[PDB]
Order: C-alpha cells, then structure tokens, then sequence
C-alpha cells in the first residue's frame, strides 16, 4: 500500500555522556538530541 | 460516436417547427461588436453610419426590441440556412427554386411581420459589405438539427457537432435516423463545371461571393460539394468567378515617380551618405537632398478590397460515388425542391480561407 | 487514455499547496511526452533559451514545438495531468478560461503568451520557481490581437523616432467581443511590455514588411507612373515563410456546451471536446 | 463550516495517510576506574 | 481508421518481391481516393503531365493535388494503405526516413520530390514501372529548398549547410510551361503586401539604421538584408502626408495586419504544407536515417 504513502517519516533519539570536572569555568549538563527523516520514492519500469 | 451542442434562443430568425430535421443551422456573433469593427476597417470617404442605420431597423421589425446592448443571453443566437436563401433568392440562378423557397418561408412563418423583416436583413447584409465587415467571420456553423423543444417565442434545440449523420436517434419521428436536407438553390457541384470524374471521397464547404460596387453590393450563400484538395479549391473557384473578379479589382475603391535603385546601386560616383553623419548629429544637411522620389501612393486596391469569396470546410463524404437525390417535398403548406444528402460526417475547425486575386 | 502524473514536491507550505489546488483546469505544456516527468519541465526554467529568459517570439516557436496537457485533480501528494495529444479519450475534459475576454458555445480555442498586462502564475519560493500558464482565446480575435499590438509597438517607436509627433488621433484602442469592450493600455506611461517582450518581435515583423514592399518597387519600376538581386530575394522568401510559419493559427479546443450557460466570464469552467 | 455538493463531485475518494515508520534509540555504557589500566598508577581510599 | 488495398500484380519475381516488402513504411499518393485501386496510379507514369516524365516543378503541384498515403504490413498478395489527409484516427503511425538529414523530436513534415542525388526506387522490369518514392524533410530545410529553387528559376528565366554538413542542390527545369506559374504567383503576394502603411515603415529607415548601432542585435538583422541597407543611404523619402479621415481610423493597422495572412499563404503556395509531426514514445530522441519513428497526425 505503498501509492498512497504521502511523505513517510522516521525518527532518532541519542543522547551523549560527560565529565565531571571542576576549576575556573561553568559545569556541564547532560544534552539530548532529535532528528528526523525522510523518505524518497522511485520507480523501474520495462517493455513488452 | 458522436456529440450534442444546445442552445436557447428567440424564434425570429429559425423556426425548429416547420424546419425538417437534419437541415443546416447556423448561429451568429453580438450585433454589438459589427459597429466597433466598422467604424475602425470602413475604407477611407465611406459614411460609417450607414450600417447603424440598416441595423436598427432590423431590430425595430423584431420582438423584444428594447433588448439589445446588454447581451445577457436571450438574444436570437441561431438561423437556418433556408433564411438567408430566402432573404438572397433574387440573385441565384434558379429562379423558380429561389422565389418558390421565398413564398414558402414567407408563408409557413408569420407572415404579417415577415416580408419587412426579411428586407431588413436583406440590406442588413447589403450594408454590411460597405464598410468591409464581410459576413464570413460572423456567421458561424452548426450541426443538422437533431431534437427541439418549444413553448412560445423561445426554443431549446440540441444538434450534432461531428461525425457520422445517421448515428444519432432522434426518437420521436417515424424512423429513428435523419440524412441532411438543403434547398436546391444553394447547392452548387464545381466538379461537373470543372469537368472531371465524380468518384471517391469529396470535401462540403461554404463560399461567400461578393460584389463590391456604388451603392450596387451583392452576397450569396453556396454549399459547394466538390473532390478537390483542401486548399486546391481556392484556385478552382476563381477559374468560375473569373469576371467578379475582375469587375471588383476595378470598382472597389471610389473614395508619383519610380526610383531607380538597383540603377544606382550597381553604378558607382553617386551622392553617398555613410554612418558618420546618421550618428544623429546634423541629420539633415547630410540627407538634403540625397534624392527627391516625390513618391506616394494613397489610393491603390488592397488585399481586402479586392476579395470576391471565403470558403471554410464543414465535412467530407467517405462513401465513393455519391448519390444524392433531388425532389420536390410539402414545407408546411408548400413544396420546395430539396437536395437529401446521405451518410455526411461533420467535422472540421472553423477557419475560413479568402480567395482575394 | 494516455495521462500524466506530476510528482508533487516534499515539504511544501501549505499557502502554496493552496495556491496550486485552486489551478484545476489549467494547460501546461510538456517537451517530451512520458508517464512521470518532473516540476523543472513544467516551470519556466525549462522555457528560457541562451541563459535569458524567453522572449514572445521564443514563447509562439515553443508553443508549437512543445505538447500541451491539462491539469484534471490535485491531490495533497500528488498531481495528475491529461494530454491533448495523439489520440486519447479523455472524458469529462474540462478548462478554465484565462482570458478577460468571454466566451460562447461553438467557439474554438487558441493559444498565446501573456501580452495584455502581468502574467498571474503560481511560483514557489521554497523550491524557487514559477510555474507560468498560457492565455486561452477565440480563434477570429488573435490574428486582430497581435496585429494591434505590433501596431502600438510600431506607434510607439515612430513618436519617439520622429522629431515631431503625429499625435492626432482617434483616441484609445478597443476589443470588442459579445458586446464587451476591453480598452486595454489606456496610459501613455507604464511601458512595461512595450521592449520586454516583443521589442525582437516588432523588428522582425517591421524589417519583413520594409523589405517584401520595398524589392517589389526595385524590381519592377512601371508601378507608379555588383548587385546579387538573386540572394536577396532567396534571403526574402525564406524569411517570409519562417515568420508566417512562426505567427500561425491552430486550433487546439472546441468549447461545446451541454446543458449549462451558454456565455462563460472570466474564472469559470467548461466542458470543452478535443478537436 | 458549511458546504454542499450537487450530486458528486470527486473530492471524497482521496484517502491520503501518513505513516510513521519507526524510531530508533541508543543506550550508552558505564565505565569503571578500577577496570581501567591507569588504577595501578595509584593507591585510592576512601575518607568520610 | 480507412485503409486503401492495393493489389499487386500476379507473376511477380521472388527479388521484386523482397524489394517491395523492404518498403514497409514510406509515403504513396493516389489522384483518387478509394478502396480498390491498381498499381498504374502509384507508378511513375501516372505522374505524366503531357507524354512525358514529370518535372520538379510539375512535381511540387502534383503532391498538392494528390490525396497522400502511409505503406504497412505487405502480405504476398495484396499490398496495405493507411490515408492521412481525410480526418480518420489511426493508431500507431510510423513512417521510414528517406531523407539524407536527421530528425528529432517535435518536427514536422514535409513533402518534396528527390532534389539531392538519383533517388532510390523499386522497378519493375516484367511489370514495366518504376515506383519513385517522396522525401521527407523538416520544415526549415524545406522553406530553405524551396527558396533556392524559385531563385534559380527566376535565374533561368546550390549548396545548403545543415547540421554543420554541405548538401548539394541539382534542380530539373526542363520544362517551361510551369516555371511562369511560380513567378506569378510569387508576383501577385508581393503586390497585395502593399498599402498605404508601407510609408511610414519606409521613413523608419534611418532611426533603424542609428539603432543598428550601440546595438550589437540589429546588425546582423541589416546585414542578411540588402534593399534597406543600400536605401537607408540613397533615398530622402519625403517626409509624410496626411490621412482623409485620420479621427476615427487607424492606417498602420491594415499593412500589419494583411501582411500576415500573405505570408502564411505564402509558405503554403510557394511549395507544400505541414503533413505530420513526429512524436516517439519511449524511443531515441534523435533518429538517423533509415529507422523508424512513431509520427501523430497533424
């Protein structure tokens, strides 16, 4: 059911560690992430 | 296999009622616009009012008079074939044909309000070929009639648009097929003229003669049936129509030196005028004289002066070795001869060719 | 039934998606007839020759060396499309006219470039083109159409040419038709199209003239009462053949009416027969 | 919102969906000090 | 869809009959359409004018007069004609190139008799015909050809680059009775295209030839041409009359307007019309010579 589709989607999520230092500087803070994508159609065709 | 066309319109100029089914119908353009193209193509000296004058006349002899100007769609779109033979029947060359086909349409019509129209639109027409309107480009063409349907003044009408004529069921009449139907004068073969074999495949069109004189215009409508190619015909015509020709290339317009170029362009040491003083600077010095010529040229026959005839293709006849059949028929209280013309099939775009030599 | 799809572009805004579905009955005009094709043959990018955008005289050759189609249901992912060409039954055929002009039953239909005022056209400026349609009008006005507009052109170039104007006049130029005037170019100024479109077209159409009416005196000298000669009249008819052959008239479309109105306006929408 | 069709006009039989075509997470893994190489360069205690 | 049977002639040759079934998709013309016809028509000899073999000229009128026809499948027997001129739907139109040049998409068609080399044609030596068959060309080098050949009548009484390649132009005026005609009917369109507007076009000479210039488009426009560049500077083409009713008319229309139609009959009288236009589905863009094209209607 594929003729029908109408832009299909997909979806990530990562997220990424850290370090746990101090000095003369600003802590960290765990960041999460998101992305998304796409789909993209083609067809084939041949002769008879 | 085939299409419909409907229309509503007034019942002043065709009458679906005594009119027999598979006769010609034609339809025609706003009178409104006849006076915006004459009063900008009227050849130079000409009064331009003058078919102002033959026109509002047509329209005081016709019912609903108070109706002209807005165009909202109830004004009388379609006529017959037979209307304007009639209205032209003292210029065929069948006279008996002609004025019998005038009586009867006089007669089965209204015949109180009648004959006065019909002598406006005869000087309608006239006067429309003053001022070079020629009436080839207003007069569209329709399909043999097929069904109608009508209460009083005013008539719903649905005929074929192209292709075969008897594949079409009128179902209402007798049988449920109709060939075409045409008065005997229009009908005019070229090829018995022209003297050659009648077999095969042959083209119908429409021609419109015309004769440009002072105060002396003539328009005929004729339905030629002829083999010949589709634009071969132009020259076939003028080999008949060779004398109106001739007689229009000498009356239709009523209202000096050469130069020798080629002399002296071959020959050298003549006054020379280059680039350099055309740059625009001190342009007349440089070009007093350069030469005088004294020429001009106002009044000389155009290309739309000079027109005798236009003609348009409408449909073709597959079947070799026509047959067409010609008797005389009851038209509602009087017999005309007709012309029935079998297995026709329409087609055709709408362009018309002007046969000006 | 031959048809064609167009592919409808991904992450397109919705105000365009709108803009697009009002088009319905509208002609587009294909180079190579196939059963998917792409936006870039539909948008104007595909009509403009030698880098420069198309000029009317380029936009009349591509008319005839192009094919024609017409748009029959949008969809929200999707567009199809309906040919005019070799031999197809398309049923229900319908057009929506483009012209301020009206028009009537048994009234045959031609095409043309935008030359009265600005063409009005679709054009996304997320993918980043327009998507120009051609003016439809009757057959027994185009011919009087371009001749008017050659002659303003013409007009034009002579008052600004002439040290003097001939300004005396009948005042504005008019089109008639159903008993509508249409009175277009009413100011001098605003020369929007006056050289932007038919400056190369006015030329030629001047240039033709001045030479066919000028060889004829040449040649024959009895008419008013080193040299190739041969190569000038060759150059003559060739040119003169390739003009006509280029300014010609074809009917595409038949408007034929079945129980509907019979004069239709601006905007609306009719069944028309393939000719 | 008001509207009505004279007797069928299209516009009903353009059943257009979209689909989702699954996501797609990661989970990250912990790292121990002691099961590094770098504890045998120290000796760690702990003071309350 | 009407087709045309032509029988062939018994007792034919296994070669000539090989030769026939290799001409599978070329134009015929028939004087008279029908059904049923013989091959005396389609030979050489019917395009006799007086009792000889025709003339390019003579030609040129022949193929307007006749009705035109596409060959198909040849069986053994009979001989299968599809027609073009009468409107008739025809499903899958091919037509074989016959012209030296090439073809590509969107082009139409055109008809002229063999102006390049001797052409190729079937003879038949126990019928005792030859069957000469038209060339195809598209429309420039027609209009071009035809151009040629009227100026080298006119001489009387040719090399052409196409495709960056040089063809040679041998033309047969043996005849005369129909060498006049071209010349009157080429006559009669330069007379008509003349009216009172040619005036004002004339006097637009000289701000034509200052445009020319700080232009760079122009000059080729003057340099093909001859009689406006020589005029431009030999004749003064004094200055301007008036006109009778000047309120309400319009004189510049008529010379723009009528010059149209004179030049699109023009294209058309001189030599043929537009017969068809090529359009392959799902085959090459450009074809060489020898192949096959699917080809629609005009």
């Amino acid at each position: 059911e594929l003729a029908y589709v109408r832009d299909g989607v997909i979806q990530f999520e990562v997220q990424q560690p850290m370090i746990a230092r101090d000095g003369p500087h600003p802590v960290d803070q765990p960041v999460h992430n998101y992305m998304v994508k796409r789909i993209h159609k083609r067809s084939l065709s041949a002769a008879f | 296999t085939t299409q419909l066309i409907q229309q509503v319109s007034l019942t002043d100029f065709f009458r679906p009622d005594i009119e027999h089914a598979g006769s010609i119908v034609l339809i025609l353009r706003h009178p409104s616009d006849m006076i915006g193209e004459a009063n900008t193509l009227t050849q130079a000296g000409r009064d331009p009012d003058v078919l102002l004058e033959g026109l509002r006349n047509l329209f005081n002899a016709c019912t609903a008079p108070w109706t002209v100007g807005e165009g909202g769609g109830l004004r009388a779109y379609v006529t017959s074939l037979s209307f304007i033979a009639a209205c032209r029947a003292e210029e065929y060359t069948d006279k008996q044909a002609a004025d019998a086909n005038r009586t009867a349409i006089v007669s089965a019509y209204g015949c109180s309000r009648m004959e006065t129209r019909l002598i406006r639109f005869s000087e309608c027409l006239r006067a429309m070929v003053q001022c070079h309107v020629f009436p080839h480009r207003f007069i569209s063409f329709f399909g043999s009639l097929l069904e109608y349907t009508i209460q009083d003044n005013l008539c719903n009408i649905t005929a074929v648009a192209k292709g075969p004529q008897e594949a079409a069921r009128t179902d209402k009449t007798s049988t449920r097929r109709v060939t075409a139907n045409i008065p005997a004068c229009v009908f005019w073969d070229v090829d018995k003229d022209l003297h050659l074999s009648a077999d095969g495949l042959k083209h119908v069109f429409l021609v419109f003669v015309y004769t440009q004189r002072r105060q002396r215009e003539g328009v005929r409508l004729h339905l030629a049936l002829s083999q010949l190619n589709e634009q071969c015909f132009g020259r076939g015509i003028g080999f008949l129509l060779g004398r109106i020709r001739a007689e229009n290339a000498a009356w239709g317009t009523e209202g000096t030196r050469a130069l020798p170029l080629v002399q002296l362009s071959n020959d050298p040491t003549s006054p020379r005028c280059s680039i350099g003083e055309i740059t625009g600077v001190n342009w007349n010095l440089a070009r007093q004289r350069l030469y005088q010529w004294t020429g001009d040229f106002r009044g000389l026959p155009t290309q739309l002066s000079c027109m005798y005839a236009a003609y348009t293709l409408i449909g073709t006849i597959p079947s070799e070795s026509v047959r067409y059949t010609r008797r005389m028929e009851r038209f509602g209280g009087y017999n005309v001869p007709t012309i029935w013309l079998e297995g026709v099939v329409w087609g055709g775009t709408n362009t018309w060719n002007e046969c000006y030599y | 039934p031959f048809e064609i799809e167009v592919l409808l572009p991904g992450e397109l805004s919705p105000a365009e998606t709108s803009a697009l579905q009002k088009c319905e009955g509208k002609i587009i005009t294909f180079s190579t007839l196939r059963h998917r094709a792409s936006l870039v043959d539909i948008a104007l990018s595909s009509y403009y020759i030698n880098g420069a955008p198309p000029d009317t005289l380029s936009l009349l050759e591509a008319y005839r060396m192009r094919f024609a189609a017409v748009i029959t249901r949008v969809i929200p992912g999707k567009l199809l499309a309906h040919a005019i060409g070799v031999g197809t039954p398309t049923p229900g055929l319908f057009i929506q006219n483009t012209s301020p002009v009206d028009l009537c039953n048994g009234d045959y239909i031609c095409l043309l470039p935008p030359v009265f005022g600005s063409a009005d056209s679709i054009r996304l400026d997320s993918v980043g083109l327009e998507i120009v349609f051609p003016l439809t009008i009757p057959q027994t006005l185009m011919r009087e159409i371009i001749a008017k507009v050659v002659a303003r052109a013409v007009e034009r170039t002579a008052a600004g040419a002439q040290i003097l104007p001939h300004e005396v006049l009948r005042g504005a130029d008019v089109i008639c038709y159903n008993g509508r005037r249409y009175e277009l170019e009413t100011n001098l100024q605003h020369r929007d199209g006056s050289d932007a479109a038919i400056r190369t077209l006015v030329l030629n159409l001047m240039f033709s003239i001045n030479e066919g009416c000028l060889l004829l005196l040449a040649l024959i000298p009895t008419l008013l009462v080193r040299f190739p000669i041969y190569e000038t009249i060759s150059s003559w008819i060739s040119t003169s053949s390739r003009l006509g052959d280029t300014l010609g008239t074809r009917a595409i479309l038949r408007v034929c009416v079945f129980d509907g109105p019979s004069t239709v306006h601006p905007g609306d929408r009719t069944a028309v027969i393939q000719v | 919102f008001f509207k009505q069709i004279r007797s069928d006009d299209n516009s009903l039989y353009s059943a257009q969906f979209d689909i989702l075509l699954g996501t797609y997470c990661n989970t990250l893994n912990f790292v121990r000090f002691l099961e590094l190489g770098l504890s045998v360069a120290c000796i760690c205690t702990k003071f309350p």
